[PDB]
């Protein structure tokens, strides 16, 4: 590609200054724009006592054992299921 | 098995060992024949006064010595492969037997028909009967019909194991969550021993594997029998 | 600010056979003797560690 | 006395305190995994600090205050470096593999499918769309930054810099974030494991990269950098470079493709 | 500046023979013998 | 959209690169850093190996594109030759740092 | 009918070594199909084949476990 | 090579020492443990 | 003044010479290791208990016999030594970290000593398998240990790894190419870069089984969905490079020791040396499944890397047979070097002849985990990398203390050592292709005749390991000081005396662009 655009005469900081106030940051902005929408707490599914996931080989090295080191209540279940 | 002072391999039980042999046999005699030129050579160079230390050219010698040891491998290649494609060869089996390694013995499954399992130890060197072999014997041997194509599938339940039957040309290792395949058909009735090929923990080297090749007839007997 | 990098440069250059680790100042020495004595020490600790470990407690 | 370019470098205690730094950290490690106890640990991450820090406040003094680095030994720094990197890029690939061969052949235990069977992946057209556009946005800014430093304009790099700093902070904040809205933890399986680890090294990387970066830019605050000589600037953008490039094969195997 | 020359580019001292025999002998010798006790120390915990 | 402040090496260097950088402006080479190029290396137009004491090293690739590098000493007083191909090679002693 | 079963024959869909795809794939077919059977008016002795071959292929243990699990309603795979 | 004849020769006396010294340096420590070695299996 | 020489150095000397030290340490412990394993085979039956002591010695063998002797001496050792000197460098390129680089194997081996102290140890095998290696079948942590030591060990090699490329690339004469550099320069910088690519893998592996162990995550546990499998794969992917990586250094050594000898002023075919060391580097990074012949996988891919691995043979053949051309004619100094060189060219062609046995997935379905394998690799380790270890050692000691060794007596330790690793690993052919297992702590009595006249050349290299001790001490008890050393036209370590200076090249060679 060549992208969309054209510059190339010379490559210099004034034309990199122009990309990151022109292209990168205003991507930045819309890309904010759209996951601060989207987002919203997606109804957290059923829960099942799979055998493959919530794995406990060795009790973890912190808290009471059971519990991962990012635990979300609202979201990750323990072993036995969700939290009150 | 191995008798004392041995020095090749077990005798070939398998049309696959056989085999095995035959191409060992081409393959070690250019083995020691170039180990042996090396060492020849080596004292050709040490057993002489004349002398030329000046430079020696090699853009012409070097052609020699890089297309003959090519085509040397080639010579192993060839028989190498073609009787690895054999061993993977379609056969259609006539009996199925799954094999579980555990930590310290062997469990076998024949499910085709009836629900025949059982659990297979190494007699502890204190309760061998007369005659019977130290580290080699086992309680509950594998029973199988010579002269017959079986598919053994060899898997886990606990570390890894693998399963080695020396005589007939067998080694597949037991994976905990997978289930390997591999063909065995034994040539001759009898009784083939074998140990576990994959360190295992604590008694590794105490839980072999023993099979007892008769005829269909008394295989079918027996399985009746073992329910 | 301002550019001091002359002052420095005359400081580490000061020819007062120093290595560069202490050339500038007291106060290398003090994170230096920190930083020696607590690698020291907790390595007498690990081996403590390794010691009491090296045995059951069945 | 000498008639060479080279660097003879003043004995010194680091690689001491250094390598005994790393003894106390694995340890520290095995004393928390096993008999639960950080004291190690804590030795061990603060000692490395410090011998870090010095370790490096002492390769400012030979260079920017002594004058050391002639081009020669700058040459061999620029090796050292992409040498460096190329190592990190294979540890990566170590973790690449895992993915690769974990969600190439998905076994029974999952159901013989990927995703496995009560995973719920994260939105790629969301916080990780994002994440993909901040580093990318951090590759330009630091570009604009050092095309500002070779012309020898101290506002705008300064300006640049910190832009690009605050970019990387903010996808470690993202991440962060991302990481505790995750239904998934890292105990779910291969999946919850080939992707915390991996995403989570490259976190890490993004944390000492944005650090490199924070000291480079106090390095300009007290005009260590020449137009001409700012290797340490250099390295970091390199650095910054693999990182950000990192992430472009993550976002496209583990949350696009890998969904 | 560093001794330079035979017997002074080394960590240990090689003045006097026999404290060198000593010196030597339980370098080697602890190293050798480590992993015996180390049995040993494995065989006495059961 | 433009300024400055940020010094220039000129400003800057110091130490050895400074020196470097001073040596090279006026197309000195008082820390080896280019390869020397051989003279016809007779008996009357020797190759000049300068040097800070009596001696140096000199490492002869007598043919171009030769593997072997002939390695000697190189003492001050008569012009001494290569061991393989001959070439002579004299010492031209002192100063550097004035 | 149709059988006359002495064990589970090659399959082309599984000619390596590893078999764990073999044994899981008629598993799941058998519980499929007994399902189809089970529920639309019909004979489960339609499915005999893979019941046969799953037998032959599948370890006890994880037929066992499989079984334990569509149970507790906790199968991984779609039946 | 050339060399100096030695500074602080070593007689065969001499010798013979080191190199018992030497060997049991090796088989002593080991030697013991090895003897013990049934009163360490069952204690 | 002692410290900061020593614990402080940015001397490549001296930091070889810390090698040197660590490394002759380090073999101590691993003939140690390597006793105790010969002495329970050494009769029928149980001497130490079974297989987990017996294993938990099987595996420190290993890691002690390499990565704290072989990498430490031929690298850190005779590489920081020789290196430099042999393109006239003032020292490394970055003298400091080289230090680190040092610093962290005593850690490393720390950590390696106090995995068998905790618990049961690691009896695992070198190779660190698992579900074997596992919380489960090895909780406790004893395996962490293990693993930690193979990161500090890991982190050290890789820096060490960069320090002598940026070196060997960026401190050469001006006038002099990488074609003008020394066979031994050579084989460093490609073994460096070896060790580059292959660890960091190796670090991600053992990193995966780390976690598995304490972090929960299932990456070879197949309950997650994990595979056991991908373990190996990580692992030999990185394992045989370090084959190679082991032996490389000594070919360097072999190259320089033949053509001394041999009265040469160069090897023969140089060009072709080169070649050869970097295609080698290079298909043994496109082999490692040869290590995985039994887990069962496709007969397609089974078929290349049996193609694969043997074409190694080609390149590795004409180092062999240069190695002969640069005898040819020479005149002939039997010194004992040139014996250990001619040594290590006849054993290390047998090693490697059969290791192109091996190199049959056929074939190796019967030989894989039988002694067929042990004999093998300890034809090409302890005797190949060996062998150039100890040629090395008394060829360039002078060069290191400036004294001489007795000759006559290093003549005799060679003749011992000879007899004993033969006697030792040549019967263990028999018991390979007899069907015995590796890593067994006792065997069928059919198995008992070879087991025990191996068991009995393990002891005669043990009479030569000690002796080789004494020798040493020896040389420094009588202090016979060097004064001339032939062939320093083309053997430029030794041009500033033995020992040379601290402080070397501070002036620059002058070397002639023409
Ligand atoms: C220590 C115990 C020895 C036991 C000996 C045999 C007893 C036989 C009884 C009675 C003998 C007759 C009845 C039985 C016949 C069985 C045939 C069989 O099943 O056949 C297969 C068997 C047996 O093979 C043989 O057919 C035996 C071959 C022995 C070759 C020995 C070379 C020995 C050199 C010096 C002595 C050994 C130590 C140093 C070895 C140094 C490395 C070779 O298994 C092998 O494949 C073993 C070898 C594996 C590969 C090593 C390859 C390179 C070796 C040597 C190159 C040297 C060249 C220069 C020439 C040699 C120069 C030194
Ligand atoms: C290069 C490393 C190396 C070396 C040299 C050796 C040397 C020895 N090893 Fe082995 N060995 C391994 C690496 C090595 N080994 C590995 C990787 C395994 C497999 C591990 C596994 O399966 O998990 C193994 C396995 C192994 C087994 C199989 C164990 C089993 O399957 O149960 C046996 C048994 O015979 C054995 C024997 C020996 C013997 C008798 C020696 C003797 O020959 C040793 C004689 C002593 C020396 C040759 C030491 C010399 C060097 C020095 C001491 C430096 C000296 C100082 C200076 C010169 C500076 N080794
Ligand atoms: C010093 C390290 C070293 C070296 C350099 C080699 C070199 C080779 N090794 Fe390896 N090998 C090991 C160390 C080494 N090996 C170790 C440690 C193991 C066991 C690992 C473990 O399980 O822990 C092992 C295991 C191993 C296996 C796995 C076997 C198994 O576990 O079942 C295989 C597979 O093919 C093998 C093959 C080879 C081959 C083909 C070479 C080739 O590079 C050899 C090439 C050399 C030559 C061929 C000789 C010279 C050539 C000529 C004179 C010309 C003519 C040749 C012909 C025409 C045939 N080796
Ligand atoms: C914010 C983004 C940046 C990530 C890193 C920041 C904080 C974590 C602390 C250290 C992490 C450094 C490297 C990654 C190591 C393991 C993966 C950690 C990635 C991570 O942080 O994954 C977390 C698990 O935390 C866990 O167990 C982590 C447990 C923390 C202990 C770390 C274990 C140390 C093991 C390190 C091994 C060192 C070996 C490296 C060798 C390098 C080469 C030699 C995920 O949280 P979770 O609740 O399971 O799911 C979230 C559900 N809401
Ligand atoms: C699915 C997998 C997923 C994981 C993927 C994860 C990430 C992706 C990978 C990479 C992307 C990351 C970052 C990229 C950004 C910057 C890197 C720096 C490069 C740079 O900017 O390089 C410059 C020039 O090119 C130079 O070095 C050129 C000289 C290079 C020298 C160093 C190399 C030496 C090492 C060994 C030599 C190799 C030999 C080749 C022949 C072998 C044949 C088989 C700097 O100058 P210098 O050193 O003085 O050289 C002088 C030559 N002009
Ligand atoms: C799978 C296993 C493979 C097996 C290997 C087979 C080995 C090959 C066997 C024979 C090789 C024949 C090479 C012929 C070269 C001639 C030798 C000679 O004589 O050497 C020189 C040639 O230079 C030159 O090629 C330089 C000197 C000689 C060049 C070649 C010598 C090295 C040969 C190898 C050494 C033995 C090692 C063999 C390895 C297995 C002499 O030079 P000239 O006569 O011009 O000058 C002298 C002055 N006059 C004119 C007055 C006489
Ligand atoms: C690279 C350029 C050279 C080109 C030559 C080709 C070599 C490698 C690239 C090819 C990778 C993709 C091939 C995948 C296609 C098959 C899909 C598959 O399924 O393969 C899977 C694994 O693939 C996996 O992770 C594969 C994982 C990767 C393994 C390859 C290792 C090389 C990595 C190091 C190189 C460093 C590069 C630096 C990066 C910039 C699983 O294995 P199967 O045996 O099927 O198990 C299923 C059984 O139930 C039935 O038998
Ligand atoms: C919470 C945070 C803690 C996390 C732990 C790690 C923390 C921070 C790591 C960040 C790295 C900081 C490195 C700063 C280096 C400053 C010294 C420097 O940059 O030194 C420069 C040389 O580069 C040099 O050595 C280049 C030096 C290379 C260093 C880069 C290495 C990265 C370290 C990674 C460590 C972990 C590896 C991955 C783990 C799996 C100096 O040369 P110049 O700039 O040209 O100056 C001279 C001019 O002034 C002349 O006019
Ligand atoms: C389980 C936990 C395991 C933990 C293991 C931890 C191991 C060690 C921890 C302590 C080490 C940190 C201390 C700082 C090290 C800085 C080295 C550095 O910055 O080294 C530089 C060279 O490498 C360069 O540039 C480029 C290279 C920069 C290398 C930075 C070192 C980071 C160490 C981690 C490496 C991880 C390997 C990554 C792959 C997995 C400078 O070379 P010197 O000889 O110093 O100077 C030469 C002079 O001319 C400078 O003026
Ligand atoms: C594989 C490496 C090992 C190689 C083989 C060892 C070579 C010989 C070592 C000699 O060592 C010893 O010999 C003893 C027997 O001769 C011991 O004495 C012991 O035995 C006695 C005499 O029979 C008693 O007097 C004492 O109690 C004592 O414990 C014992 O201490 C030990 O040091
Ligand atoms: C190669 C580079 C990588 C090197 C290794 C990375 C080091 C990572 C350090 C992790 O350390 C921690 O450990 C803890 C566990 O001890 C924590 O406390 C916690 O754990 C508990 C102790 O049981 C509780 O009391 C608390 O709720 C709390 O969350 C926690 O905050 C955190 O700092
Ligand atoms: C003081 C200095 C000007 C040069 C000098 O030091 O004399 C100015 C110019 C540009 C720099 C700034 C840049 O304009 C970018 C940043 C913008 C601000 O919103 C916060 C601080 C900010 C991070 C900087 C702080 C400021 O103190 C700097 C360092
Ligand atoms: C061309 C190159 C370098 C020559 C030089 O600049 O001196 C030389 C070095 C090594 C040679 C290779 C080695 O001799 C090995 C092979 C030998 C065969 O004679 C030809 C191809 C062969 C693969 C060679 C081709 C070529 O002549 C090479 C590659
Ligand atoms: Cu089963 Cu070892
Ligand atoms: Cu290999
Ligand atoms: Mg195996
Ligand atoms: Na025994
Ligand atoms: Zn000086
Ligand atoms: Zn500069
Ligand atoms: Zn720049
Ligand atoms: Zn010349
Ligand atoms: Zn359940
Ligand atoms: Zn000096």
């Amino acid at each position: 590609a060549s992208a969309a655009k054209g510059d190339h005469g010379g490559t210099g900081a004034r034309t990199w200054r122009f990309l990151t106030f022109g292209l990168a940051l205003p991507s930045v902005a819309l890309c904010t724009l759209n996951s601060w929408l989207h987002s919203g707490h997606r109804e957290r599914p059923a829960f099942i006592p799979y055998h493959h996931l919530r794995i406990r080989t060795k009790p973890f090295s912190w808290g009471d054992g059971n519990h991962t080191f990012f635990h979300n209540p609202r979201v990750n279940p323990l072993p036995t299921g969700y939290e009150k | 098995m191995a008798y004392p002072m041995q020095l090749g391999f077990q005798d070939a039980t398998s049309p696959i060992m056989e085999e095995l042999l035959h191409f060992h046999d081409h393959t070690l005699m250019i083995v020691f024949l170039i180990s042996s030129l090396v060492l020849y050579i080596i004292s050709l160079m040490l057993t002489t006064k004349l002398t030329h230390t000046s430079t020696m050219d090699a853009q012409e010698v070097e052609t020699i010595w890089t297309i003959l040891p090519a085509i040397i491998l080639i010579l192993i290649a060839l028989p190498s492969l073609r009787i690895l494609y054999m061993m993977d060869e379609i056969n259609n089996p006539s009996l199925t037997v799954k094999t579980m390694g555990h930590q310290w013995y062997w469990s076998y499954e024949y499910t085709d028909y009836e629900d025949l399992s059982f659990d297979s130890y190494m007699i502890p060197t204190s309760e061998l009967k007369p005659g019977e072999l130290r580290l080699l014997e086992v309680d509950n041997r594998v029973v199988l019909p010579m002269e017959m194509t079986i598919r053994m599938l060899v898997s886990s339940e606990d570390v890894l194991h693998s399963w080695a039957v020396p005589s007939l040309g067998l080694k597949t290792d037991a994976i905990p969550g997978r289930l390997n395949q591999t063909t065995l058909m034994s040539s001759r009735p009898g009784l083939y021993y074998g140990q576990c090929s994959e360190i295992c923990g604590s008694n590794h080297s105490f839980m072999p594997i023993v099979l007892e090749l008769v005829p269909l007839k008394y295989f079918e007997k027996w399985s009746a029998s073992m329910l | 600010f301002e550019n001091r990098v002359a002052e420095k440069q005359k400081l580490f250059q000061e020819d007062n056979g120093l290595p560069v680790h202490l050339k500038g100042g007291a106060t290398d020495n003090i994170l230096y003797r920190v930083t020696m004595t607590l690698c020291l020490g907790g390595t007498l600790y690990s081996l403590y560690c390794l010691g009491w470990a090296s045995f059951p407690h069945k | 006395h000498q008639t060479h370019a080279y660097h003879m470098v003043n004995p010194s205690p680091w690689p001491l305190t250094g390598a005994l730094s790393a003894l106390l950290m694995t340890s520290g490690l095995t004393m928390w995994f096993h008999f639960n106890s950080m004291t190690l640990l804590m030795i061990g991450l603060t000692t490395n600090m410090l011998t870090m820090y010095q370790w490096w406040r002492d390769v400012i003094r030979e260079s920017t205050f002594q004058g050391h680095h002639t081009p020669a030994v700058q040459k061999g720094l620029r090796y050292g470096m992409i040498l460096f990197i190329i190592s990190e890029v294979l540890f990566f690939t170590g973790f690449f593999w895992a993915f690769y061969h974990s969600s190439l052949a998905p076994t029974p235990e999952l159901g013989g499918c990927w995703p496995p069977t009560g995973i719920h992946p994260l939105n790629p057209l969301e916080v990780p769309l994002l994440n993909t556009s901040v580093l990318l946005a951090s590759g330009v800014s630091i570009t604009w930054a050092h095309h500002s430093l070779m012309e020898g304009d101290r506002k705008h790099m300064l300006q640049a810099l910190f832009i690009t700093i605050t970019l990387g902070v903010y996808f470690t904040l993202l991440q962060a974030s991302e990481y505790y809205e995750a239904p998934f933890t890292i105990s779910d399986g291969v999946y919850g494991s080939t992707f915390f680890v991996a995403t989570g090294f490259h976190g890490l990387h993004v944390i000492i990269g944005s650090t490199f970066l924070i000291v480079c830019f106090f390095r300009q605050l007290k005009f260590h950098f020449t137009s001409n000589h700012h290797f340490g600037f250099e390295a970091a953008a390199w650095y910054w470079h693999f990182v950000d490039v990192v992430w472009l094969f993550l976002y496209v195997s583990i949350y696009w493709w890998g969904s | 500046h560093y001794e330079e020359g035979p017997g002074k580019n080394i960590p240990f001292s090689v003045e006097n023979k026999w404290r060198l025999l000593a010196m030597m002998t339980l370098f080697f010798g602890s190293g050798f013998a480590a992993p015996f006790f180390i049995v040993r120390h494995q065989l006495l915990k059961k | 959209a433009s300024g400055g402040g940020v010094p220039t090496d000129e400003e800057q260097a110091t130490g050895l690169e400074r020196e470097v950088m001073l040596a090279a402006r006026k197309g000195q080479d008082p820390y080896n850093i280019l390869a020397p190029k051989a003279t016809s290396g007779t008996k009357e137009d020797p190759n000049l190996v300068p040097s800070i004491t009596n001696k140096r090293i000199v490492g002869c690739i007598c043919e171009e594109d030769n593997s072997t590098v002939i390695w000697f000493w190189l003492h001050k007083g008569e012009a001494q030759r290569c061991p393989s191909c001959g070439t002579h090679y004299k010492l031209v002693p002192h100063q550097l740092a004035h | 009918k149709i059988k006359n079963y002495q064990t589970a024959p090659f399959d082309s869909r599984f000619p390596n070594q590893n078999q764990t795809r073999n044994c899981w794939q008629n598993y799941l077919d058998f519980h499929r199909c007994e399902k189809a059977m089970t529920a639309k008016g019909g004979d489960v002795s339609v499915c005999e084949w893979y019941r046969r071959v799953y037998k032959s292929l599948c370890p006890i243990s994880w037929v066992s476990t499989w079984d334990d699990r569509r149970a507790e309603g906790t199968f991984p795979g779609k039946i | 090579i050339t060399a100096k004849p030695a500074k602080t020769p070593t007689s065969p006396k001499e010798q013979a020492i080191g190199l018992s010294v030497t060997f049991l340096s090796f088989l002593l420590p080991a030697g013991w443990v090895l003897y013990h070695l049934d009163n360490y299996k069952k204690s | 003044m002692f410290i900061n020489r020593w614990l402080f150095s940015t001397n490549h000397k001296d930091i070889g010479t810390l090698y040197l030290l660590f490394g002759a340490w380090a073999g101590m412990v691993g003939t140690a290791l390597s006793l105790l394993i010969r002495a329970e085979l050494g009769q029928p039956g149980t001497l130490l208990g079974d297989d987990q002591i017996y294993n938990v010695v099987v595996t420190a063998h290993a890691f002690v016999m390499i990565f704290f002797m072989v990498m430490p001496i031929m690298i850190g050792g005779f590489g920081n030594w020789l290196v430099p000197l042999m393109i006239g460098a003032p020292d490394m390129a970055f003298p400091r970290m080289n230090n680190m680089s040092f610093w962290l194997l005593p850690p490393s081996f720390l950590l390696l000593l106090a995995s068998s102290m905790v618990e049961a140890g690691a009896g695992t095998g070198w190779t660190v398998y698992p579900p074997l290696a596992g919380n489960l079948a090895h909780a406790g942590a004893s395996v962490d240990l293990t693993i930690f030591s193979l990161h500090l060990a890991g982190v050290s090699s890789i820096l060490g790894a960069i320090n002598f490329i940026t070196t060997i690339i960026n401190m050469k004469p001006p006038a002099m190419s990488q074609y003008q550099t020394p066979l031994f320069v050579w084989s460093v910088m490609i073994t460096a870069v070896l060790l580059l690519l292959s660890l960091p893998v190796l670090a991600a592996g053992i990193t995966m089984l780390l976690t598995d162990r304490n972090l929960n995550t299932t990456f070879f546990d197949p309950a997650g969905g994990g595979d056991p499998i991908l373990y190996q794969h990580l692992f030999w992917f990185f394992g045989h490079p370090e084959v190679y990586i082991l032996i490389l250094p000594g070919f360097g050594m072999i190259s320089h020791i033949v053509t001394y000898y041999s009265g040469k002023k160069e090897p023969f075919g140089y060009m072709g040396m080169v070649w050869a060391m970097m295609s080698i580097g290079f298909l043994g990074f496109i082999v490692w499944a040869h290590h995985m012949f039994t887990v069962g996988m496709d007969v397609d891919t089974r078929a290349y890397f049996t193609s694969a691995t043997m074409i190694i043979a080609i390149p590795t053949g004409v180092k062999v047979f240069s190695w002969l051309a640069t005898l040819h004619g020479g005149n002939i100094k039997w010194s004992p070097a040139m014996m250990w060189a001619l040594g290590f060219i006849f054993l290390f062609t047998v090693g490697g002849l059969t290791g192109i046995v091996l190199a049959n997935s056929s074939l190796d379905i019967v030989l894989h985990d039988t002694y067929y394998v042990v004999a093998h690799f300890h034809y090409v380790l302890s005797m190949g990398a060996v062998f150039a270890i100890m040629g090395g050692f008394v060829h360039w000691f002078p060069l290191f203390s400036g004294y001489t060794l007795n000759d006559t007596w290093a003549k005799i330790h060679f003749a011992i050592m000879f007899v004993g690793v033969n006697m030792t690993f040549f019967p263990q052919h028999f018991l390979g292709l007899s069907g015995m297992p590796r890593r067994y702590s006792d065997y069928p009595d059919a198995y008992t005749m070879w087991n025990t006249i191996s068991s009995m050349g393990s002891f005669i290299s043990l009479t030569a390991v000690m002796l080789m001790v004494f020798i040493i001490w020896e040389a420094f008890a009588s202090k016979r000081e060097v004064l001339t050393v032939d062939l320093t036209t083309t053997n430029l370590e030794w041009l500033n005396g033995c020992p040379p200076p601290y402080h070397t090249f501070e002036e620059p060679t002058y070397v002639n662009l023409k």
